[PDB]
């Protein structure tokens, strides 16, 4: 299987570039090897963008 | 920067 990741706090993004979320929205990773920023699919709105890797944790 | 390398925002 895979490993979803789920939002920790809310999220106002500056740039559509980055995903706005709210606390217990669910993700899909599609790259998290670039950088500190993970682009990311949610599972909530659909939408596909940046996410923070600091406000997010894996579900466990 | 790439977008993946920008800064992180902090802990609210």
């Amino acid at each position: 299987g895979v490993t979803l990741f789920v939002a920790l706090y809310d999220y106002e993004a500056r740039t559509e570039d980055d995903l706005s979320f709210h606390k217990g929205e669910k993700f899909q990773i599609v790259n998290n090897t670039e950088g500190d920023w993970w682009l990311a699919h949610s599972l909530t709105t659909g939408e596909t963008g940046y996410i923070p890797s600091n406000y997010v944790a894996p579900v466990d | 920067v790439s977008l993946a390398r920008r800064p992180l925002p902090p802990l609210p």
